[PDB]
This record gives structure tokens, C-alpha cells and sequence, in this order.
């Protein structure tokens, strides 16, 4: 729990835009409800008839 | 039925494969216990015993602790065959001459025999994919010593190199020159393709692309292994373009010797960075061209691509790639040889590509992109000038010597590299005749 | 190196009722 | 009647024979389980010329399956009409060409070939009065290429006395799906051009023009583009099975259009093509079906006709239909555009009329082309094949399975006399 | 089909852009998160069609120094916006030309093409690029500069138009206004097809004199800038009787090669508490555009002759109308012409009424923005020719630039092209007598 509070404490810094084995905590660049893990990207083929 | 056996040497090759198996049980349904949770698509990289507990074609050998420990300690332990995971006593230290002669001869006959026992159990053989960097002693000699006894044993079949190249800028090891000009001296004869692979050029699109100011090894080979399955795809589902090993060779190197393909992948892109996209066919094309995604540190523009195979992977239209190569071949920062007017060798499977939990976005759409061209001449020139100044006054010459290497190969190395940059300069200058 | 059903051999077809066959009119004369 | 074994070589001619037995299959009424749940009685009457019966009206198509890799095998077992196959026919081997026309010919394509002319000699036995032979291939890459022309020359061999149909693809312009397609393609026609007797080159970009421009579709896949070929592979046989007024075979569309036994080499042409969004605006009849038939956009061969003279048309209409408009349009055609027929041949255009249109059409009609422009297609071919032969490249594993040099040298000796007849007629 | 690619460039362009983006995503109905909320192709020109309707821009924002772009992408419009088109520096150009030309920005022009590169790849029918930049700074003048130059390079005979704001005859803000704008005009008038100016005490007179409010800052000037970018592009994205496009702008607009400097007025410029007691007819719009104070840059146009003019009516403007207005102000004695050119007055007219933002401007159902092509702008160029020779009478400022690494001699050709620029202005004033 020290190294908990510890890292709560330096969450404030540029530990949040250079997480140790992660990307920026990407949540806030994303719509609020979202599911990340699904969700496939890009655009679908329409595929008309 | 249409299987590949895969073998991992060294550091890099044994967390290379664990990146690749921790893939490839995703990709499958393959929990780390084996069991399936609930038809052939398995059956290439993955065999099958009783009680439906899938275990995968890969021999991980190493000559030292710790690191195959990691493997059978972890929560993939109960994946692995133990008689798969082949351990030595002493480590390689850096040396050919330990990962080549004296400890390659206590561990090569046991993983001959574990080579050849699980090519028993296999109807059509198509190849070997052997693990490693151009760095370390095991990863350098050991794999040297594997390649003339495989070109040896199974000299009609396909072996193919995922090589992690030594980063031209940083190092880990000051042997490196050493290490990679005699692995490459011993392997340039027996290997059919040597996919290169770098330590600078992934460390630069892990952040502009990957967007992770802090990256570690795990997710550097996380990419690797997104490259090797997406080039064994083909193999593993079906497609549009069913591609073979045998193709990859007949069609990423023109000559016997010039057979060092760079790899790239298209969608290295990171969650918020792609719901902006449209992801579509044209771009992810272009994005392989950019001297940015290049997986290598050689610049392209500076060179000449000899062949092209790209590898579409998920919801492809089999068309608008060749829009996208349509629009490639009118441009003029890609330059094509003369002699090579086709350039191309297109693949398209249907199934999309998974996404671990971690770095990667869950994408509809990927391409690989491997690329024989004459830009790789350069990146082998500055390691040739790197041996030269280093072996100008004998550095660290008197290791290999003593441990039961002769002088002489060091110099039959060098003269196979001068004639390995004539043939680059020979294939790279155009038509007059 | 044979494989089941090609080591049998015929040199005529049986074909049904209504397929146009050479002895069309042989047959449907009989029918 | 007169049978025609249908024959498969390479992924490419695998799936375009599986939208073959397809489309014939939902014409001739044969359901996936392999019985007859038709409506007309006159669409069984010719059966006996692309499926073999069985035991309990189980009617089996007359296909030799044959892939150098056994995953496009299984593909098309797992297809909608893969339960319709002989389970011995599908003649496999654990092997990999690997898009060498050397590892297709001269090793274990050479191989495998004595068990496909086994079960050929069954299918070829199993018969009374045979056609002819059509195999859907694909002259780029291996297995189609390789084992292909192998074994149009076996087949031709040991029939000689029968016609040799080779619905093959060829490499396009714009890109190239294979690096070595000009090796292969040079070598399968030096062994097609002595051989066949009727080829079709379809070309993918040309298949692509037809798709964009005409059926106005934005993302065609595989099964639009075989389904394209299938409909003219389908086409040109349909005066030998359905009734007709001046119903022509197989054999005499191979006498009227080849004047010399080289000069073989047609480009195909199915032509009611309608967009879905001109349909209800489409007029349907004749005069219209060949204004859309000869226009430089419907031709499946990517090269252009407006740069040759044409030595024989083909057209097989298909439909109940009037044909002093055909007389009339068809002259009207060899009088509006003279300079683009040959003028040593006084009425160069054949028709064949079929009564019975194919399913969900009135109107339909198939044009089969011998012309000039193939010399666009084998001089690219022959440059290509030049400029990657002058360096020696890429061409080690083809010497490594066996062959010679002047092997390679014959072959383009070869096209270069393929060349020369076709630009003596463009200059008389 | 019909879009275009903005580059929007130093710290008034990035604001000025802000305004704009945020009256754009008003004109259709994008969120300010992206989505257009609950349940044609107007959207296109503008905004693309990521996969589920995310819509993002064809906006390729460039700053050189930080925070501008930052506050932009921690603030409301942070979810509409691609992170990377959003490039940002780690220094500043500090109003220094050669610091926006040279040194910093050789760096960053390679990300800022590749980013346009990618944009112009996912484009069908570009019409044109649209570079909105400041004349005053650095990083609006001499990465403008450079940007240009590339752009004119890689992507050829395409439209690229420029929104800048001019300096003020008296006001600025800066003491080296004279030196970047003289500078960056001659670096960017042989490349430029055409460039609109605005003039920031101009606004301040428009903003004190009809407004009615008596202290506007940076966001009401915006605003206003903002719907005369709408107002040139809204025929580009709507529907209407006569449409104009960028090419058509780029052919009526300039007469001579190097003579392609438009003067933006815009006219309904009325304070809500106002506007419900005038008729609004067209006449007297035209009236107020042609009306010396209403023009957007603080330069009179008495003293001169128009060239030509481009009247854009958005709203139920019946189509003519247009033609009363113009016939009548032809007829009138001071608004004097060129002899040369009797076709002068240019009509679109577009079937979309402007969109209100929350701010100063009102409902109204007629608006225009004219655009005049005239030499009286000629003054103003004098008027900074005599800023820069008093400046560099005796080398003031030069000693930045040149330990930068720009040359001494480039202020020679920069006076010299300005001079240049002065003759052709007053050789195509004077009337025809051959
Ligand atoms: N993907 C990946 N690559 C690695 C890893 N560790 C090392 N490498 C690469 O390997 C190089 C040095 O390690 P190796 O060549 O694998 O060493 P080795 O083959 O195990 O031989 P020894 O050093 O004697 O143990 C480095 O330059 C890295 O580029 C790793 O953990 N993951
Ligand atoms: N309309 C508008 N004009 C601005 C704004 N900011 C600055 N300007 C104008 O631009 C001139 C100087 O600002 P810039 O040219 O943008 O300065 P810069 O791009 O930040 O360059 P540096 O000062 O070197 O960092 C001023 O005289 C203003 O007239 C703005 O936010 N809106
Ligand atoms: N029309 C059509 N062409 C195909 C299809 N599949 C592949 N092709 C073509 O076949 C060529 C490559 O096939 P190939 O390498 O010869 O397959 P292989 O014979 O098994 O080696 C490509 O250029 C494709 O254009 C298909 O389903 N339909």
C-alpha cells in the first residue's frame, strides 16, 4: 500500500503521458462508454448485393 | 497436412517465441492450459495428442538457464513439451567460437534428435522457421551450426531466418560486429531467406505510431510475432491468395546469395489513432512505402526494391489492392531495378488479425509487407567498415582464437562480405547492354 | 498405388428415362 | 451426344471450375445434395455432356480436380457445391509447386501426373463419343501453369483426336500477382501453342473495367470475377446443350474460328451486362446486345481491338429471338467498322442461336474473338520475359529442378514466332 | 468530390482556425465530440467519413511553439481533432523570419507535408489548399514561406488560396511587423495564386461602428473572420443557383499574375438588437459592402480604382435583385473602375442563410462577402515600403537574422521585389491611351 500511495501521489506527472509498460492511460481520448477491447476499427465493407 | 516447424535459439529467439505461441494461442482458442474451450486450421503450428491438448511445433533451445525457465515456470508451462525446451549449463558468452565449437556439440545431437522426432510426426514437411538475433553466442553460432546440419539432413526442404539485426546506432555488445559477420559468413550458403529484423527503426515506430514513450522488449516482440503470423496466415487459414513458404522463397530473392527481405506492417497504430482513419486499402499500402514503418534502419529511397510480397490480412476486396498498387507503380520515391518489371506477390486471407491485451488495436484490416531491395547494402557496409576498424588491430581476437577457432575465418568472412556488397553493386546498376 | 474406384472400369454409360441418350429410339420404341 | 471432361489445375482454375459447377449446376437444376429438382424437361436432355450419372439419379460432374496443395482442395469440398464431386477425383498431393512452372513440369507435377491421367482415362473410358477436353488454368504462377500444359501435352498425346478447350488467366499491365508470371506464362504458352486447339485468356483488369464501368460495383470479389468468367465458360457451350436453329459445337467454332493451327488465342466476351441502377432503364434486344458486345469495354483479354484487325467474331445468342436483326446488325457491324475486319476473309462473324436463354435472362449472347490484339499481350510478355532474362534472374530454381538453358530460349524463339504471324495479317 | 485541405498556421491562424472549425461543426451537425447526434454530403470538403460517422477534419494544424495547439487538444474540440493533425513544437520562432524559415521548421516541414501527404491521399476531387496565416510572426511568415514552397513543388497547379491578416496602418502589436511581412510577401507572391487579407483595426472599427459593442477581443474578431471563410466556401459545400468554386475565385479575382491580393468585406455585420427594424434588401447590402467602412482592411478605397469584385449571397437572395444592386452601384460616379475591365461585379448566390455561433452577430436571412481586387491596397504596401526603408536605414534588428543564418543580402531583393510589386501596381492603375 506504500508503493500504491506512492504511485498515486506521482500520478501527476509525466508518468501519465509516459506510462513504465502502457500508452498515455487512453481512456479521456476515447467516447465515454466504448468497450476498447471490442469494437473493430476502420471502415466495413458496405458490400450492396 | 501443410505445417512448418519452428525453432527459437538464443535471448531474443526464446522471448520471440513467447511472444509468438502467447499470439498464436489467441489467435487459435488455444488457452496456455491446451485445451480448446468449445476445427484444422491448428494443425500447421499446432499438433495434437489425446485428451484434445494441442501443443505447439517449436523447439526452444538455449545454452544457459534462467530464460527457458522463465517458460516452464510461468503460466505457459503446462503448453510446452519439456523434452522441447533444451537447456545448457554454460552460456555462449557472446562467442561464435562457444555458440560453434566447443558448447554447440554437447546440445546439437539433442536437438538434431528432437528436430528430426518431430518431423516424424509430420506427412508434409514445408520448412523451418529458426529464431534468433545477430548478437549473442548462442543466437550466433548455435544457429550457424543448425543451419549447415538442417542443410545437411534436410537439404530439399524450405529453412527460413527471423533475425533480429544488431541496431546500427545503440549496441548491447561490442562483439556484435563479430557475432553477426560470422554468423552471416556460415548461414549465407545454407539459408533460402533471412527476414531482417531491427532494434532502432521498432524503438522509433513504437513512438510515433505505437505511441508508448517507454517501451520494453515485450512489446517489441508483441510486433515481431504480429509479423510471423502475419506471413504464416496462409498456412493457418484460408484465403484469396493462398501463399506457401515455397512462394515466399521463388519470389523475395531474384539470385542464390541476395536473400535478406526487410519486413513491415501496416496498422501499427494505437487505438487513438485510428478512430480518425478510414484504414482503408490505399493507405495502409502507402504507409508500408513510408521510409518511417520500415522495421529495418535503412533508408529506402536510397535503394532500389527488388521484389515485393505483400500480405493482406482480414477484410480485404481483392481490388482495391490493386488500386493501391496501381497507384504505387506511377510514383517516383519507389524505385523499381530494371530487370524486374513485375515487382509484386500479393496475398489476401480473410480472417482479421487478432489483438493481444496490450499495445495493439483490434484492426479489420493488416498487411506485411516483406521487401528484397538494395538499400540493405548500406546497412551491411556500415557493420563491414565496424569489423574493419575493430579487427584492424586485433579487438577481442584473442577469445575466438583461444577457444579453438583459427585465425583464418575471420578473413574468409570479410572476403565473403566483399564479394556479398559487390553482388549488391552489380545487381543495383541498371542496363546498358 | 491405386485408390478404390479407380480400378474399376466400364465402357458404357447407363443413363435414366428422360436423358437423350444414342438408343433414344431404341429404347422409347420399347417403352 | 457429346460429353466434355471438365478438368481443373491450379487455386486459380479450382475456383473458377468451382463457380463452373455452380453456374451449370443452378442452369441444369442440379440441387448441392445431387438430385434434379428442375421445372422444364428439356433442360435434362443433354445432361450426359458435363455430369456422369451414379446410382439413385446422383448426378456427379466429369471434373478432375488436381492442386499441387491440398488447402484449395478442401476449400472447395467446404464450397456451396462441394458435395457434388467424385471423393476419388479429388487428386491432391502432400507437395509444393511454389509458382515454378520447373517444379510444376519437370518433378513432383510430373509425379502426380500418372494418377491424373488414370482417373482422365476413367472419365475418357466411361464414354462413347467424346468432345473434348476444357481446363481452367491460370498461366501465371505454378500448379495451373506447371502441371497445366503438362498436361495438355499427355492429353493431346494419347487423345489426339479431340478438342483441347484452356480457359486460362493471364498476367495484366497495371500490376502482376506473381513475380515470376513472365517465366511462367512464357513457358505454358510454348507448350499451349503446339498443342490446344480453342484457348481463352481472361484478364483480371479487364475483368475490373467490366465491373467498374459497365456493372457499376464498388468492391468485386473472387466470386464476381469467376462468376464473370463462368458465364461466358458456361456460354460457349450451349448450342451442344440445349436445342437450337443453327446449333454449332464445339469443334466447328474451333474450325471456324481458326484459319491457321498457331492463330488460336480468343478473347471471350459475355454481354447482357447491366448495372442494377440502369436495369429497369436497360431496353433489351439484339441491336443493343451487340452495340454492347463490341464496344473496347466488355472484352475479358486486356488489350485493345481498336489496335488490330479482327480475323474471326463468334457470337452464340442465346434466347428466343429474331434473327434477321442478327443478319442485319452483324452486317451492319462488318460494314460500319471494315477496316477492323480482315478483308481476306469475306464474312469473318459466325452466329449460333440457342432457343433457351440462361436462368433469370431473356436475352443473352457469348462472343469469342480471334484478333490481332493478342500481340500487345505477347509482346509485354516477351519484354518482360526479356528483360528479366537478360540478367539471369530469378531463374536459378528453375535450373535447379532440371532444365537447360536453351529451354528458356525456345520458348521465347517461340513467342517471337507467335509474334511475327500476327503482324503479317495486320499488314496482309 | 468537391473538398479541400486547410493548413492552418501560427498562433492567429490556430485561433483563427478554432473559430472557424467551431462555427463549421454548427453549419452541419457534428458535435463537438464528432458524431452528428440521434440520426447529405455536405459534410465533404471539410470533414471525412471514418468508420460509425466519427468525422473527422481535413485540417493539418501547425504551430511551432507550444500551448496554442495544446489548449486546443485539452479543451471542448479535443475529441473532433486527429492527434496527429495537430503538430506542435518544442521552441519558438520569436517574430523572427529566419527562425520560421531556416533553423526551426526544417525540422517539423517533413511531419507537416507527410501529414498533408495523407490527407490529400484520402481525397478524391482536391479542390485547392487553404493556408491561414498572420503576416506579423514568425512562425505564420516563415514557415508559410517554406510551406509554400514545398507545396507549390510537390503538389502542382492545384488552388491554394491564403486567409492572412495584414498588418494595421498604425495599431500592430509587434516592432518587426515591417520586416516579416515584407519578407514573407516576397518569398510567397510567385507561389501563391491568390491571398485574401483581413486587417485587425479594420475589425475593430466594424466591430465599434455596427456592432455595437465597445470592447471586442481576439474571439468576437474571429467570429467574424470565421463567417467569411464560410461565406467563400459555403457555395463549395451547398447547394445554389449560380455555385462558385475556388478555381472559379482563382481565375475572376486576380487579373495578373502577380497581382493577387483580395480585400475581404463582409456585410450584415448588424447587433441583434438591431436587426429586427431594417428591411435588409439586397441594394442596401451591396450599398454597405461598397461603403468605405464597412471593408475589412483599413484601407480607403477612394483612393484608387476596383479591379474586380466577387459578391457571394448566401441565403433567400432571389437571383436578381443582384442584378438591380449591381447595375445600380455601376451607375454611381465613385466607385470608379478600370477602363480596362468593364465586367467587374460577380455573382454567386447561394440557397444556404448564414448560421449564427453564441456571440455578436445576428439573424439574418441575406449576407455577402465581396471581394475586391483594387489598387488601392497599393497605399498600404507603400506605407510598410516606407516602414521597412525607416527600419532599415540603419540595420535595426538584423543582427538576429543574421546570426540565425538568414543572409544580409536577402533584405536587398526583398525591397527590390517590393518596389517591383509597387510599379506593377501603378502601371495597371493608370488609364488606357494607345
Ligand atoms: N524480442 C527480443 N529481442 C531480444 C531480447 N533480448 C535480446 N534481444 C536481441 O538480442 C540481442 C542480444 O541477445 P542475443 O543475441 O539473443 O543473446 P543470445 O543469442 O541469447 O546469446 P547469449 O548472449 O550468449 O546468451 C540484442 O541486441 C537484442 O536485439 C528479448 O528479450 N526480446
Ligand atoms: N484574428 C486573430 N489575429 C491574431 C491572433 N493572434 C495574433 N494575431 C495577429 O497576428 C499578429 C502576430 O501574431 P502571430 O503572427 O500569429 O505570431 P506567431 O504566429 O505566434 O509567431 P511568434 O510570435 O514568433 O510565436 C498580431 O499583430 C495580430 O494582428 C488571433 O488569435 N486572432
Ligand atoms: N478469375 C479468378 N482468378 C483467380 C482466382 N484466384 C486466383 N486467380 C488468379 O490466379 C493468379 C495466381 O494464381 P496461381 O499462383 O497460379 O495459383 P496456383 O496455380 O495454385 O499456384 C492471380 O493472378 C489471380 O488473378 C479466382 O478465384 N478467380
Amino acid at each position: 500500500q506504500q508503493k500504491i500511495k506512492d504511485k498515486k501521489e506521482s500520478v501527476y506527472f509525466s508518468n501519465q503521458r509516459a506510462p513504465l509498460g502502457k500508452s498515455h492511460d487512453q481512456t479521456p481520448g476515447l467516447p465515454k462508454g466504448l468497450d476498447v477491447p471490442n469494437t473493430t476499427f476502420g471502415t466495413a465493407i458496405i458490400r450492396e448485393l | 497436412q501443410r505445417e512448418c516447424i519452428s525453432v527459437h535459439v538464443g535471448q531474443a529467439g526464446v522471448q520471440i517465441g513467447n511472444a509468438c505461441w502467447e499470439l498464436y494461442c489467441l489467435e487459435h482458442g488455444i488457452q496456455p492450459d491446451g485445451q480448446m474451450p468449445s476445427d484444422d486450421s491448428f494443425n500447421t503450428f499446432f499438433s495434437e495428442t489425446g485428451a484434445g491438448k494441442h501443443v505447439p511445433r517449436a523447439v526452444f533451445v538455449d545454452l544457459e538457464p534462467t530464460v527457458i525457465d522463465e517458460v516452464r515456470t510461468g503460466t505457459y508451462r503446462q503448453l510446452f513439451h519439456p523434452e522441447q525446451l533444451i537447456t545448457g549449463k554454460e552460456d555462449a558468452a557472446n562467442n561464435y567460437a562457444r555458440g560453434h565449437y566447443t558448447i554447440g556439440k554437447e546440445l546439437i545431437d539433442l536437438v538434431l534428435d528432437r528436430i528430426r522426432k518431430l518431423a516424424d510426426q509430420c506427412t508434409g514437411l514445408q520448412g523451418f522457421l529458426i529464431f534468433h538475433s545477430f548478437g549473442g553466442g548462442t543466437g550466433s553460432g548455435f544457429t550457424s551450426l543448425l543451419m549447415e546440419r538442417l542443410s545437411v539432413d534436410y537439404g530439399k526442404k524450405s529453412k527460413l531466418e527471423f533475425s533480429i539485426y544488431p541496431a546500427p546506432q545503440v549496441s548491447t555488445a561490442v562483439v556484435e560486429p563479430y557475432n553477426s559477420i560470422l554468423t552471416t559468413h556460415t548461414t549465407l550458403e545454407h539459408s533460402d531467406c533471412a527476414f531482417m529484423v531491427d532494434n532502432e527503426a521498432i524503438y522509433d515506430i513504437c513512438r510515433r505510431n505505437l505511441d508508448i514513450e517507454r517501451p520494453t522488449y515485450t512489446n517489441l516482440n508483441r510486433l515481431i510475432s504480429q509479423i510471423v503470423s502475419s506471413i504464416t496466415a496462409s498456412l493457418r487459414f484460408d484465403g484469396a491468395l493462398n501463399v506457401d513458404l515455397t512462394e515466399f522463397q521463388t519470389n523475395l530473392v531474384p539470385y542464390p546469395r541476395i536473400h535478406f527481405p526487410l519486413a513491415t506492417y501496416a496498422p501499427v497504430i494505437s487505438a487513438e489513432k485510428a478512430y480518425h482513419e478510414q484504414l482503408s486499402v490505399a493507405e495502409i499500402t502507402n504507409a508500408c512505402f513510408e521510409p518511417a514503418n520500415q522495421m529495418v534502419k535503412c533508408d529506402p529511397r536510397h535503394g532500389k526494391y527488388m521484389a515485393c510480397c505483400l500480405l493482406y490480412r482480414g477484410d480485404v476486396v481483392p481490388k482495391d489492392v490493386n488500386a493501391a498498387i496501381a497507384a504505387i507503380k506511377t510514383k517516383r520515391s519507389i524505385q523499381f531495378v530494371d530487370w524486374c518489371p513485375t515487382g509484386f506477390k500479393v496475398g489476401i486471407n480473410y480472417q482479421p488479425p487478432t489483438v493481444v491485451p496490450g499495445d495493439l488495436a483490434k484492426v479489420q484490416r493488416a498487411v506485411c509487407m516483406l521487401s528484397n531491395t538494395t538499400a540493405i547494402a548500406e546497412a551491411w557496409a556500415r557493420l563491414d567498415h565496424k569489423f574493419d576498424l575493430m579487427y584492424a588491430k586485433r579487438a577481442f581476437v584473442h577469445w575466438y582464437v583461444g577457444e579453438g577457432m583459427e585465425e583464418g575465418e575471420f578473413s574468409e568472412a570479410r572476403e565473403d562480405m566483399a564479394a556479398l556488397e559487390k553482388d549488391y553493386e552489380e545487381v543495383g546498376m541498371d542496363s546498358v547492354e | 498405388e491405386r485408390k478404390g474406384s479407380l480400378t474399376l472400369r466400364s465402357h458404357h454409360k447407363k443413363y435414366s428415362k428422360p436423358v437423350l441418350v444414342y438408343s433414344w429410339n431404341h429404347d422409347r420404341e420399347a417403352y | 451426344m457429346r460429353e466434355i471432361v471438365h478438368l481443373q489445375a491450379g487455386q486459380c482454375g479450382n475456383q473458377i471450375g468451382a463457380k463452373f459447377w455452380e453456374v451449370i449446376s443452378d442452369e441444369h437444376g442440379i440441387d448441392p445434395t445431387g438430385t434434379y429438382h428442375g421445372d422444364s424437361d428439356l433442360q435434362l436432355e443433354r445432361i450426359n455432356v458435363y455430369y456422369n450419372e451414379a446410382t439413385g439419379g446422383k448426378y456427379v460432374p466429369r471434373a478432375v480436380l488436381v492442386d499441387l496443395e491440398p488447402g484449395t482442395m478442401d476449400s472447395v469440398r467446404s464450397g456451396p457445391f462441394g458435395q457434388i464431386f467424385r471423393p476419388d477425383n479429388f487428386v491432391f498431393g502432400q507437395s509444393g509447386a511454389g509458382n515454378n512452372w520447373a517444379k510444376g513440369h519437370y518433378t513432383e507435377g510430373a509425379e502426380l501426373v500418372d494418377s491424373v491421367l488414370d482417373v482422365v482415362r476413367k472419365e475418357a473410358e466411361s464414354c462413347d463419343c467424346l468432345q473434348g477436353f476444357q481446363l481452367t488454368h491460370s498461366l501465371g504462377g505454378g500448379t495451373g501453369s506447371g502441371m497445366g500444359t503438362l498436361l495438355i501435352s499427355k492429353i493431346r498425346e494419347e487423345y489426339p483426336d479431340r478438342i483441347m478447350n484452356t480457359f486460362s488467366v493471364v498476367p495484366s499491365p497495371k500490376v502482376s500477382d506473381t513475380v515470376v508470371e513472365p517465366y511462367n506464362a512464357t513457358l505454358s504458352v510454348h507448350q499451349l501453342v503446339e498443342n490446344t486447339d480453342e484457348t481463352y485468356c481472361i484478364d483480371n483488369e479487364a475483368l475490373y473495367d467490366i465491373c467498374f464501368r459497365t456493372l457499376k460495383l464498388t468492391t468485386p470479389t473472387y466470386g464476381d470475377l469467376n462468376h464473370l468468367v463462368s458465364a461466358t465458360m458456361s456460354g460457349v457451350t450451349t448450342c451442344l446443350r440445349f436445342p437450337g436453329q443453327l446449333n454449332a459445337d464445339l469443334r466447328k467454332l474451333a474450325v471456324n474460328m481458326v484459319p491457321f493451327p498457331r492463330l488460336h488465342f480468343f478473347m471471350p466476351g459475355f454481354a447482357p451486362l447491366t448495372s442494377r441502377g440502369s436495369q429497369q432503364y436497360r431496353a433489351l434486344t439484339v441491336p443493343e446486345l451487340t452495340q454492347q458486345m463490341f464496344d473496347a469495354k466488355n472484352m475479358m483479354a486486356a488489350c485493345d481491338p481498336r489496335h488490330g484487325r479482327y480475323l474471326t467474331v463468334a457470337a452464340v445468342f442465346r434466347g428466343r429471338m429474331s434473327m434477321k436483326e442478327v443478319d442485319e446488325q452483324m452486317l451492319n457491324v462488318q460494314n460500319k467498322n471494315s477496316s477492323y475486319f480482315v478483308e481476306w476473309i469475306p464474312n469473318n462473324v459466325k452466329t449460333a442461336v440457342c432457343d433457351i436463354p440462361p436462368r433469370g435472362l431473356k436475352m443473352s449472347a457469348t462472343f469469342i474473338g480471334n484478333s490481332t490484339a493478342i500481340q500487345e499481350l505477347f509482346k509485354r510478355i516477351s519484354e518482360q520475359f526479356t528483360a528479366m532474362f537478360r540478367r539471369k534472374a530469378f531463374l536459378h530454381w528453375y535450373t535447379g529442378e532440371g532444365m537447360d538453358e536453351m529451354e528458356f530460349t525456345e520458348a521465347e524463339s517461340n513467342m517471337n514466332d507467335l509474334g511475327n504471324p500476327v503482324v503479317t495479317r495486320g499488314a496482309c
